[PDB]
């Protein structure tokens, strides 16, 4: 029949947090809606204002001999007046007395847009990238650069990125299959299948971030610092939803495309001439990266299957330079970025770890009810649904025709 | 027309429980909270406890293990249970309304009438 | 427990005079102070809440002022119906605490 | 027969509200009109003015050290004079002492219209987008930006949006099926069926909203504050109708189209020569997004099935950039946006949850009386109706021909 | 047999209204005119001047702290002098001291014609749109705006309109069916039927009105105030004719067209050579919206059934922008708009509800006598009439041929 | 013309119930309401309750438990019943009319004559 | 429950003289005040409503105005017909509360 969304009862309220002035509670989900059921609302948290008993005394150690930015980020005194912004809002450039001293010393370099957004946060479910937690405009008084062969231009490297290699390489793959079986004795039968798969990838560069002495944006540190000390499922789930669960410590950029074709045929004759002819096709195409003029042109040219000129491949190749995507990642957990110099940072790391494990445990395909006749179960926005093969077209993949 | 009436035993044994009733009028207890306040003779007031419109209860640090507040929103009545009394518990017990549904900085706008309870020594 | 002290346990004045009652808090309560009036036979009534706000039903002779830690309640044009004891209570951290209580007399 | 709407008796009046000066009562719906019946009027509430007993004394915490906008919203003091509007009516820019300090510090940026409407409110029934409840003109004194590959232009990012990535990708699909049965022994029989399906998507960008520390528009907070303290079904149902029941926390933008074609054939010969020929056709096309010139031309070309050039597809894909739509959503309940620091916020949240649940329970197709011969029931403006298959053409799917 | 209209005797006089100085009475209709009968005059009300017993003393609560417009409408003081008209007659702008302060503050916005007429009143019988009761020139001192993709211009959004979304979408459909039976044994028989169906839609935008704190024109409020305190059927019927019975709380705009083709053949030969041939044709077209040049040309081309070019479809789709219609509605009862702060407003709501029940119950085709041989009865201006199928062409569908 | 009468029993015992039937004329009761006011001797007026046009009613909190008001618009009269009687409940009783059927601030326009009731044993 | 107070309870004046009657409230009633007249034999009549308007059937000599918590009624050209008792009433909050009443005689 039909199954509706059901959730567990509420838990008990915690004590009042002396700084947030709130108390929290949480529940769980038992079953997702399936088969035209009600999808889940995903309300797993609760919060409410309270009155503390003791006043909230919150502080962090000052820089000391280091400069104190207006956002709280400590920078060294040698960076007080130079050619770069380190406070994040040009707080250090407002008192340049005399004799400016740029670090690169008049050399002609450019801000690389490829490395300016490196370090995407990645959600583990769905693999959708998010905005980088690092602040890639900090240079730490260095002038590290790197040369791009296509334009013969030298691009400055930010502090957080430990490696920036521009390299050109390409790949391809082309596999086809064909079967044909014929059985007859009156009687007859003919079967035939055909498979296509084409895919090729274009690489532009590859980066590796740092591990020790990194600099994060002010907003990420403030969002971390507002977390409750104890373990509250709702608030840490909200943090995970906002910033993802992992961040890419290394990756590549470029583009790719695909083409998938399936053919199936069958017949059966008896002799009262009974004849049957079934023909089934399926074509899929995908393309990522490049410019929305050449890319979609090539996507369409690929579908018709006629032989095309190489110029469009070259045009898409040259346009891949202006809108790269993230083709390969290597994830690292987000709690490794919790700063050492912080109140109860270790407890925040433990809580984040347990909350990531819990978040993986929930929203799992494993609680969805199984389909019938070899269906495939996909979870999409709190509602289980089945995927059926070519032969079956029922809602539960049970109607055969 | 908001008003509150109070009822007490009057005479209790030096080791006998309390039972005090504060019935409300003019409003519903579902969206307001009620506070209990006592005034020992010759001295000032003292805040004792509170129950929210939701059902949550707050108590003063000293008398946490002794107090007990219960609510019956059908009959609009509030109970106070204190056990193992001493001779210092003799005071005038008021009940006053909260500022809001509960859980915020508050002022007690509407007061009761006052009930005196004496513990025999 | 925040301790609030009212130094003047008693005050005597005549009709039509201005009287000011001072109540000083221990911590910083962030402009959360209230004033109560207690006539004899145990009647209570909130006059000023939030340190400057007249409760509905209260005449305009009463007024309060002050900020930070030191507050004061000012009574102007004293009459014969203003002979009572005034309390100050905070409401920032629980448990809430009341002041000592100042009894106003007329001479 | 014909079924007419019937509605339940009224409940009891509430007490007089000290601030609204109104009382409320509500009723319920039992049966929708069906089979040329009378549709329901959906007047499920009532209000009447009264005389309160107590004065309306309502107070909320002042800003304190923060600035007080003329619209009631507390903002930080450092935002008194800069290059942006934060109170929503330029209330802070009208008292600029001297030396304005723009946050971007002479950098050239553009206000993205794509991000100015993000966070659409969505009614759970019908999935119709509404106006966004958020205020995306608030920047909180930051100059976060991001680059678009096609135009080489940097767009500044609002405060509420936590992620905004411009990306190029597309999809395509083409599945066809064909079955054919022939039976003869005189006697004869011939069958033929054919299914087509074409569908493609174009993606433009993707956004992620925030969870904690959001800023909402003044009108939304005013309409929230006007809600009754107790539970009245009519007023909360009206709020849910005006503002929807869920809001888009993340989604994708672009355009799409579809095509569905079904063919049916039948025959039978006997030998009294009795021969019959049955032909049933149905073609459906849809298209959303782009500009009103290229899109309709492409839609009309798709309907014929003739072979067409790629230039019109490219024209339409390029025109998607100026009129995108909302292709994917991720719903979150509306009661999560209730500001925490407000009188009786938790009561408002509980009541909004109950009202959403009751709204889902009502206006449900499951109450409609079942149709005949496997027809499909649809609810449309309080009137149930049946949809019939190819062979049956009745009002209630009862006439077979 | 012919049936003439007959109406019920008068009711009893009401009492004398102290302010209207009139008394009212009403009647009912028994049978509608049918079969060349006398049509009903539909005169259901009556009134006559009288002399009151008490002096007319009518007063309402003043605005108070708010400004009093010259028409009586109370508006807030902050809207006294700006760039917009709020009292409805610029009554507040004639005392602008100096330095007018527009709310938009140098932004460029335009007056949207689409949103100026949103909220049409709809009579439930016949579904004919009427003038909107709302006043869409009132902005309440806000500068909400929105962008149109086709023209890249921002249109200001009125206060009463709670949603305004420009979107591009269209639909198309083509269903055809064909049956053919041949039976022979001398003897012969032929049957043949052919059905066609073409329909498409164009979408332009969508609007949603408000429910709470709306602003109506003064004429609607004054027409409300002239109603008798008691229940008089004639006066409320006249009101419901004047302002309709419902108002559009949500709808779409655009245009659409349709086409239906029915073909019939028959034969039966016996052998005395008896031969019969019956041939039946049916062609219908419709078109609404757009400009009277492209639209009529398209209607002429489509009717011939020849294959036409796409440029006319594109031109008509372009002209749809300048003359839209209401393609979708969501009716709400008219008594919901009675202002709360008025004398005996709840009495007016109850009476309007009873009057709508009485108005639906009367003027119903259920009182019309049934036709013959599956005829369809249509009501037209108090005169029942029958619709007959192909074979029958009598007035009462009684002549068979 | 608008006129009102009260009738009444006049004298009752100090423990029984009182019943007063106010008969109105010149205005239908469906679109108006009628109030009740008593004036203790040598004292000011005091409000007791009202009956709306549609049958709703409001009562004074001071004597809400022992008060009841009934209407019958067909017979055009309004009834008043008080369960308990005391020597304080000695006053002249009026019936009045509002500016509407209810739900808004009202001023009593047309007054009835008012009868005197004395309660004693 | 708003407490209405009238200062005086008796007054005396001669023909052709004007007098004034004052009535004061606890809360703010937003110009909701009415004045009555109780002549002997228990005839009660409505004189003024909304603190400024004149009821149909009342002589134009009667006039009264005020705002906030203080209102007054002015009687000009005192005549022997106006020997009665005048009350005030509030209507902004329930339950409605009358006034003490001032006896106006001729002496
Ligand atoms: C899963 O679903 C797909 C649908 O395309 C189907 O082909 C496949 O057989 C299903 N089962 C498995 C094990 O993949
Ligand atoms: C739903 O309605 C469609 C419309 O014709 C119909 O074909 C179908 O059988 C109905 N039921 C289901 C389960 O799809
Ligand atoms: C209804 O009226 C139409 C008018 O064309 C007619 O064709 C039809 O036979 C009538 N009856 C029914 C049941 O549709
Ligand atoms: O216990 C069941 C719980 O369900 C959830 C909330 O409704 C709580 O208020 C309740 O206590
Ligand atoms: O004190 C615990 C409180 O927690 C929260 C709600 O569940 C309340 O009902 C409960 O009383
Ligand atoms: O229960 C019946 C009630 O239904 C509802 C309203 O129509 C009331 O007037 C009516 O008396
Ligand atoms: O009292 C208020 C009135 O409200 C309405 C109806 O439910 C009545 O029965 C009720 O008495
Ligand atoms: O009965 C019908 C009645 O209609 C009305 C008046 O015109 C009467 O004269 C007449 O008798
Ligand atoms: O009696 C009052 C009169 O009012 C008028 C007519 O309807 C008469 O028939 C009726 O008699
Ligand atoms: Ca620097
Ligand atoms: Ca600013
Ligand atoms: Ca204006």
């Amino acid at each position: 029949s039909h199954i509706d969304c059901r959730m567990s009862p509420w838990s008990e309220w915690s004590q009042c947090d002396p700084c947030l002035r709130q108390m929290f509670r949480s529940r769980s989900i038992e079953v997702f809606g399936q088969f035209n059921g009600k999808r889940c609302t995903d309300a797993v948290g609760d919060r409410r204002q309270c009155v503390p008993t003791e006043p909230c005394e919150d502080a962090e150690d000052d820089c000391g001999n280091d400069f104190q930015c207006s956002t709280g980020r400590c920078i060294k005194m040698r960076l007080r007046c130079n050619g770069d912004n380190d406070c994040g809002d040009f707080s250090d450039e407002d008192d340049c007395e005399s004799e400016p001293r740029p670090p690169c010393r008049d050399r002609v370099v450019e801000e690389s847009e490829l490395a300016r957004t490196a370090g995407y946060g990645i959600n583990i479910l769905g693999m959708d990238p998010l905005s980088t937690p690092f602040d890639n405009e900090f240079y730490n008084g260095l002038c590290n650069r790197d040369r791009d062969g296509n334009t013969l231009t030298y691009y400055r490297r930010p502090w957080n990125v430990a490696s920036l290699i521009y390299e050109t390489k390409g790949e391809k793959n082309f596999r086809t299959e064909h079967y044909e079986e014929q059985i007859e004795a009156s009687y007859s039968s003919k079967k035939e299948k055909m498979f296509l798969h084409v895919k090729g990838e274009i690489h532009l560069g590859r980066f590796v971030m740092r591990n020790r002495d990194v600099v994060l944006t002010t907003t990420f540190v403030d969002d971390i610092k507002a977390l409750p000390t104890t373990y509250e499922k709702g608030e840490y789930f909200a943090f995970l939803e906002t910033y993802g669960t992992h961040y890419s410590s290394s990756g590549s950029l470029g583009g790719l495309y695909e083409l998938i074709y399936v053919l199936d045929k069958a017949s059966m004759k008896r002799k009262v001439n009974i004849t049957s002819e079934n023909l089934i096709d399926d074509v899929v195409s995908l393309i990522r990266g490049g410019t929305r003029k050449y890319a979609f042109e090539l996507k369409e040219k690929l579908l018709r299957g006629t032989v095309i000129d190489v110029t469009d491949f070259v045009n898409w190749a040259s346009s891949i330079n202006d809108a790269p995507v993230l083709i390969s990642q290597k994830l690292s957990p987000i709690y490794n970025l919790v700063p050492v110099k912080m109140k109860n940072a270790h407890l925040k790391k433990q809580n984040l770890e347990r909350a990531i494990e819990d978040y993986i445990n929930e929203f799992s395909v494993r609680k969805c009810h199984t389909c019938q006749n070899g269906g495939t179960v996909i979870l999409m926005d709190g509602k289980c649904l089945c995927a059926c093969p070519f032969k079956f077209e029922g809602i539960a993949c049970e109607i055969s025709k | 027309q908001v008003q509150l009436k109070e009822s007490g035993p009057g005479l209790v044994a030096p080791s006998q429980s309390l039972s005090i009733t504060c019935t409300v009028s003019g409003f519903s207890l579902t969206v307001y909270g009620v506070n209990w306040i006592r005034q020992p003779p010759g001295k000032g007031l003292e805040w004792l406890g509170m129950i929210w419109g939701d059902g949550s209860t707050d108590y003063n640090s000293a008398l946490k293990s002794r107090l007990s507040i219960t609510k019956d929103n059908s009959k609009s009545q509030v109970f106070l249970k204190m056990n193992s009394l001493q001779t210092d518990d003799t005071a005038r017990y008021y009940c006053a309304r909260d500022r809001s549904y509960g859980g915020s900085s508050a002022w007690f706008g509407y007061w009761g009438q006052g009930t005196l309870v004496t513990v025999s020594a | 427990d925040i301790q609030m002290t009212q130094t003047t346990s008693s005050l005597s004045a005549s009709l039509g005079d201005r009287v000011t009652i001072s109540c000083r808090a221990s911590h910083d309560i962030s402009n959360y102070l209230n004033w109560y009036q207690q006539k004899p036979d145990g009647t209570l009534k909130l006059l000023i809440y939030y340190t400057s706000r007249l409760h509905s039903g209260v005449p305009s002779r009463f007024s309060g002022s002050g900020s930070g830690t030191d507050y004061s309640l000012t009574i102007s044009n004293l009459e014969q119906e203003d002979v009572a004891t005034y309390f100050c209570q905070q409401g920032n951290y629980l448990p809430y605490t009341f002041g000592g209580g100042t009894k106003l007399e007329i001479k």
